[PDB]
Formats: C-alpha cells, sequence, structure tokens
C-alpha cells in the first residue's frame, strides 16, 4: 500500500502480501475492487451539490 | 478562523455549531452520523445547557436547511482534564436524527492503521468554524474554512509552552497569519484523500491565535477511533 495506495480509492491494507481495498461505512467496493460506490444521496465525506 | 475564507454552499457539510441558552454559538462539532456529533470535551464546560445547530452558514440570517437538535446523551472521555487538555474528545448522541441534505452530511471516520500511515502523512488538512477572526476579536457570523499544513510533532513540541501528547497533533503556520481560533474549538479538522474527506482532528487549543512561532493543536482522532466506535454503539 506504500505507493499509489494500492490503487485503492479509500482504504488499503496488505492481506497476505497482497493489496486489499475497502471503503467507509455508506460505501460499497466497486466491481474493479478498487473504487468505492456510495449507497445513498449523502455518503460521508462528500461535499454536497444542489 | 483567522484568515481563510467563507465556506461555499455544501463545502463544509459536516460542520455543527453548539449553541448556548443565549442561542449563541460557542464551539463547533463534526457530524459523524444522523445521531452523533463529535466535539471537544473542554467545550462541555462552557455551557450547562446547549443544543446543536446544523446546516447554518450565516448566524445572522435564518436560511433553508438550518435545524436545531437537542442532545440526549453526552459522552465525555473520562481521562480529559484541563490540567493537560489531553483526551479532549466527546461524542454527543442527539434526541432526534439529522436529515442529511445540502450543507448537512457526515464526515467519514477512517480505519486506524490506514489513517496513521496514509491520512496523517498528507500535506494539509482543512479546519472550519464560526470562531474568532482575530485573537480576542469577534466571532465570525459566517462559516469559514482554512487549509492548514500538518506540522512535525517535534517542531511543534519545541514551539509549545505546554506538553503535546500522542493524543494531539499540530497543524498550521509558523508565521503566516492564518489559524483556527477560540470558538472554532470542538470543530472539524478533515483531510481529503482522493475525493473523500475523513475526520482527522478536533480543534482543541492554541497559545493565542495565529501567533508567530505557535501552531494550532488538535485532538488526534485516529487515537480514539475505537473509543468513538464504542461510544457510538450506545
Ligand atoms: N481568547 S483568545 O486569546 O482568542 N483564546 C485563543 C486560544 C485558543 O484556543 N486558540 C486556538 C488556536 C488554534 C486552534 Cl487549532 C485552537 C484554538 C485560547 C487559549 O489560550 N486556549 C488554550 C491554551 C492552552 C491550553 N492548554 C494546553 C495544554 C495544557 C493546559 C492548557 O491550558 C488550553 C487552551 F484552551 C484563548
Ligand atoms: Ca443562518
Ligand atoms: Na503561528
Amino acid at each position: 500500500c506504500s505507493l499509489d495506495n494500492g490503487d485503492c480509492d479509500q482504504f488499503c491494507h496488505e492481506e497476505q502480501n497482497s493489496v486489499v481495498c475497502s471503503c467507509a461505512r455508506g460505501y460499497t467496493l466497486a466491481d474493479n475492487g478498487k473504487a468505492c460506490i456510495p449507497t445513498g444521496p449523502y455518503p460521508c465525506g462528500k461535499q454536497t451539490l444542489e | 478562523i483567522v484568515g481563510g475564507q467563507e465556506c461555499k454552499d455544501g463545502e463544509c457539510p459536516w460542520q455543527a455549531l453548539l449553541i448556548n441558552e443565549e442561542n449563541e454559538g460557542f464551539c463547533g462539532g463534526t457530524i459523524l452520523s444522523e445521531f452523533y456529533i463529535l466535539t471537544a470535551a473542554h467545550c462541555l464546560y462552557q455551557a450547562k445547557r446547549f443544543k446543536v445547530r446544523v446546516g447554518d452558514r450565516n448566524t445572522e440570517q435564518e436560511e433553508g436547511g438550518e435545524a436545531v437538535h437537542e442532545v440526549e446523551v453526552v459522552i465525555k472521555h473520562n481521562r480529559f482534564t484541563k490540567e493537560t487538555y489531553d483526551f479532549d474528545i466527546a461524542v454527543l448522541r442527539l434526541k432526534t436524527p439529522i436529515t442529511f441534505r445540502m450543507n448537512v452530511a457526515p464526515a467519514c471516520l477512517p480505519e486506524r492503521d490506514w489513517a496513521e500511515s496514509t491520512l496523517m502523512t498528507q500535506k494539509t488538512g482543512i479546519v472550519s468554524g464560526f470562531g474568532r477572526t482575530h485573537e480576542k476579536g469577534r466571532q465570525s457570523t459566517r462559516l469559514k474554512m482554512l487549509e492548514v499544513p500538518y506540522v512535525d510533532r517535534n517542531s511543534c513540541k519545541l514551539s509549545s509552552s505546554f506538553i503535546i501528547t500522542q493524543n494531539m497533533f499540530c497543524a498550521g503556520y509558523d508565521t503566516k497569519q492564518e489559524d483556527a481560533c477560540q470558538g472554532d474549538s470542538g470543530g472539524p479538522h478533515v483531510t481529503r484523500f482522493k475525493d473523500t474527506y475523513f475526520v482527522t482532528g478536533i480543534v482543541s487549543w492554541g497559545e493565542g491565535c495565529a501567533r508567530k512561532g505557535k501552531y494550532g493543536i488538535y485532538t488526534k482522532v485516529t487515537a480514539f477511533l475505537k473509543w468513538i466506535d464504542r461510544s457510538m454503539k450506545t
């Protein structure tokens, strides 16, 4: 996870000499297993738009 | 906030304001979820009774989105003491849930190890609030934000009259006249990673505001992630 954050959008951990991405509550890991997908209209940590 | 600028609509949605009986703001808070607000333990000593306002950006005008919430439970860290200002953290459970909307959304809580190695190593964080715009000056009627660089723990300790503990971290500028200030206390310090903002600190204390050779001191949220999780599960 040392560089590029394991290509993870949010959390990165090394599970068995291998990169594992994960996300904050209110998000779901995307098919690519790197991006994080919000579950609702106001997911945590995102600035709001009208 | 000294220096910095006014937040735009939806730019600092996790900001909360603690208001006293006089309906006057005296500390900030950070929205963690529909029922919980993160703030500083020292703030709880200022007003016997207080409520929480969310969605406000101008305290002199009532605008769409502002809402007031009563606090149901106050969970103050049992090791907080004004002697050292260590463990300056508290969680508030509200009586009724916050409805997220434009200007009202929670900041994300990060995973501990990742936050320590990836978030706390970023160059800057963002602090915001309705506090004084100058040391001993008037509180801001508008919500302000300020980008503040993380400061090396050792440089900070050398600059400080008081002990900097592992439950704190420093941020700000040596001489540039920008800093958080009294009144911003309890408020959010967030760090953006890619396109998500994570709460990393709680505005805690400082010697004056924006003083040359002094920095802003924040409660290090990563040190309390398990405490927060336990506190949030009633
Ligand atoms: N009336 S004022 O001049 O505008 N105001 C500005 C200072 C402030 O809060 N700035 C400020 C600056 C930057 C940021 Cl991030 C937050 C607050 C505040 C103060 O002096 N706070 C303060 C100072 C020291 C400790 N402390 C720390 C260790 C041990 C014991 C101990 O008492 C606790 C404190 F409350 C007085
Ligand atoms: Ca207002
Ligand atoms: Na300074």
